[PDB]
């Protein structure tokens, strides 16, 4: 703004900055169908688990 | 930025030929005769001077 | 505006001349004005002709002092007068000099405001002499690693590149500055190169590819960049490397080592010739005129190491000469071949062949030796100039297609593992502590056993795999600079360890 002599064009798109703060819109996207996804694979995860268990004993 | 720039040396070279136009008009003048005197005198003064 | 304060700055210059030497133009002509005048006039002095145009004065005549302008003759016209400028031809020398192109007169073309300038000097300035010089013994890594292995560069030394016309000619010197960039960023002064480069006779454009690529590798930094373009008239060529010296002159009086590039000296030897034969001098040797040594070796022999009374000064300067047709034999590249202390010849079928840098290693000598050779690098390359000129002699053998017995192969297998590990990306420089162990991996015959195909491979990966494990041994390369006992133990158990990755 300082190199700038045309006037009133930084402190414009300075504000039109300070407008843009804000960011798109989103969040956490899944939390319920990674819990859903982790939920059926960590079942078959003690599936296996229970299972080769059994086996190493046996 | 660069417009600028750009405008402060489109400003200088308007004022050139302005420059051109006020040395038509001095030229024109009996300045032409005056500053003539006083440069006739001015050098009486100086290679006096030497 | 602006505008105000520079019409007050020219109305701010008055006060009339006494003129103490007139003379009247009357031949004038292919740029080469002769005046009718100047009784009092110094040799090489500058005169300004009256119309704004100055020119240096080289021919004394007992009738007319012969001008040659450095300007266009579309401003000078006939019977103008001229007025001494009573002092011989002068440059501003200064720190300010540093990130900033000018021209030969000291103007900035690149227009980042005037130049910051601690003095003035004198475009001809008397050698070093024997007395204040002392020997070399400051290496100079250009980060290529045949070069540095090869024809090792110092301080003080001048050292020819000679090859075939723009084989990335500019290019070979530029890697030297880039590398530069190690030392010169780092704040030890006793390593600081303040680099000078000096562009004689090229484009406006390519000379501003090559600022515009030292600012993209930001070494603008540390650069001063003298340019005489080609538009730009014959004398202020022929001037342009004398007053490039002196603003090297002015790091090497403050003791600061600099390195100056003189690129291209064959188009300076163009710039003597036309002006020579518009000066009328008899036509010399191949119609450079004779006296084009001399011309050249008062230029070259004002980069030296300077003795430790005159503080450790050194400019050291890598002249580049363009063989035409690589004709070694032409007048103008065997003057230069004399005044050097070096060759650093560049093959173009060796280009082709895809070494690049290229280098012909039998047409390429360092006179200056390994005296300005790192100690640790002596060490590891010790038979690596035996294993080349070996690999030469067999490679010669071998285009004969004799069933060569084992012990020729076994010079040839790892004479082409050398060839592919001496290759190097262009404007890519490598760090020399980590130029040591790809030598001492190669030397050690290592890569002689490692497939010709994967070295490019195996060579960034050795680094990688320095850089994860011994990178302790690589700090060590750097700190101690000579590989000790243990070092070379360390180095030589990790290569073994990465034989098979």
């Amino acid at each position: 703004r300082s190199v700038l002599k045309n006037t009133s064009v930084i402190d414009k798109i300075e504000s039109y900055v300070k407008q843009y703060k804000p960011v798109k819109i989103d969040a956490s996207k899944q939390l319920q169908v990674i819990e859903s996804f982790e939920k059926h694979a960590m079942t078959n995860a003690k599936e296996t688990e229970s299972l080769v268990s059994k086996e190493l004993k046996d | 930025v660069r417009y600028e720039a750009s405008l402060r040396q489109l400003e200088q070279r308007q004022l050139a030929k302005s420059v051109i136009s006020r040395v038509q008009s001095e030229l024109g003048n009996p300045k032409f005769q005056e500053k003539v005197l006083q440069q006739s005198i001015s050098e009486i003064e100086q290679l006096l001077s030497k | 505006e602006v505008s105000s304060i520079l019409e007050e700055r020219i109305k701010g210059v008055s006060d009339e001349a006494n003129l103490n030497e007139t003379g009247r133009v009357l031949a004038v002509g292919d740029g080469i004005a002769r005046v009718f005048g100047l009784n009092n006039i110094q040799a090489e002095e500058l005169v300004e002709f009256s119309s704004g145009v100055k020119g240096m004065a080289l021919n004394l005549e007992p009738g007319q002092v012969g001008i040659v302008l450095f300007g266009s003759d579309r401003l000078v016209k006939e019977g103008e007068l001229v007025k001494r400028t009573g002092n011989i031809v002068d440059v501003p020398v200064g720190p300010g000099l540093l990130g900033r192109v000018v021209d030969a007169l000291g103007n900035p073309i690149d227009g980042k405001g005037p130049i910051d300038a601690a003095g003035r000097s004198r475009a001809q300035v008397k050698a070093p002499g024997i007395l204040p010089r002392r020997s070399v013994h400051e290496p100079v890594q250009t980060g290529l690693k045949a070069v540095d292995a090869l024809v090792p560069i110092g301080r003080g030394q001048r050292e020819l590149i000679i090859g075939d016309r723009q084989t990335g000619k500019t290019a070979v010197a530029l890697d030297t500055i880039l590398n530069q960039k190690r030392w010169n960023n780092g704040s030890d002064e006793s390593k600081k190169l303040y680099c000078v480069y000096v562009a004689v006779g090229q484009k406006r454009s390519t000379v501003a590819q090559l600022v515009q690529t030292l600012e993209q590798h930001d070494a603008m930094k540390y650069s001063i960049i003298v340019a005489a373009t080609a538009s730009e008239a014959a004398p202020l060529q022929y001037l342009a490397p004398f007053t490039a010296a002196s603003i090297g002159e002015w790091f090497r009086d403050n003791g600061k080592h600099a390195l100056i590039v003189y690129d291209d000296l064959s188009k300076q030897a163009v710039a003597y010739r036309q002006l020579s034969l518009l000066l009328r001098r008899p036509p010399g040797r191949e119609a450079y005129p004779g006296d084009v040594f001399y011309l050249h070796s008062r230029l070259l022999e004002r980069a030296a190491k300077l003795s430790e009374k005159e503080g450790s000064g050194s400019l050291t300067a890598l002249p580049v000469i363009e063989t035409q047709g690589g004709d070694v034999s032409a007048y103008i590249p065997t003057n230069v071949i004399s005044i050097t202390d070096g060759q650093i010849f560049l093959e173009a079928e060796l280009f082709y062949k895809g070494i690049r840098p290229a280098i012909n290693v039998g047409l390429s000598v360092s006179r200056v030796g390994s005296a300005a050779q790192v100690k640790a690098l002596k060490q590891v390359a010790g038979s690596l100039k035996l294993f080349l000129a070996q690999y030469r002699e067999v490679a010669a053998f071998a285009q004969f297609g004799s069933d060569l017995d084992a012990s020729t192969k076994q010079t040839l297998v790892r004479g082409e593992r050398l060839t592919q590990l001496l290759k190097q990306n262009q404007y890519s420089p490598l760090a020399t502590e980590e130029q040591v162990p790809l030598i001492y991996a190669g030397v050690n015959g290592h890569l002689d056993g490692i497939e010709l195909s994967r070295i490019g491979e195996f060579e960034s990966s050795f680094l990688s795999y320095l850089k994860s494990n011994h990178n302790e041994l690589l700090t060590e390369i750097r700190e101690k600079g000579e590989l000790s006992k243990e070092l070379l133990a360390s180095l030589k158990s990790a290569t073994e360890s990465f034989v098979a990755t």
